């Protein structure tokens, strides 16, 4: 009411949601070569192996 | 209360007052306001806001 007013965050819940699913999924599917370039797939086992 | 005739918030601000011709509550709230933002490319390149 006296002139101090918050502004919304440019990026909303729900997109930072779907940012971490996606990192989940890409840690999940292809290890760490998704961070280091092109995703390449492996079975869960080898990547923990 | 009868003998309550201002309200204020927690914040110590007016947000209530009983009328004193008629008894009557309202509910005071502070006119609108925004701060107004204008959204444009280079002058350059247009005018158009």
């Amino acid at each position: 009411f006296n002139g101090l007013t918050v502004l919304p965050p440019l990026l909303t819940d729900e997109m930072i949601a779907q940012y971490t699913s996606a990192l989940l999924a890409g840690t999940i599917t292809s290890g760490w070569t998704f961070g280091a370039g092109p995703a390449l797939q492996i079975p869960f086992p080898m990547q923990m192996a | 209360l009868p003998f309550q005739q201002f309200g204020r918030d927690i914040a110590d601000t007016t947000d209530a007052v009983r009328d004193p011709q008629t008894l009557e509550i309202l509910d005071i709230t502070p006119c609108s306001f925004g701060g107004v933002s204008v959204i444009t490319p280079g002058t350059n390149t247009s005018n158009q806001v």
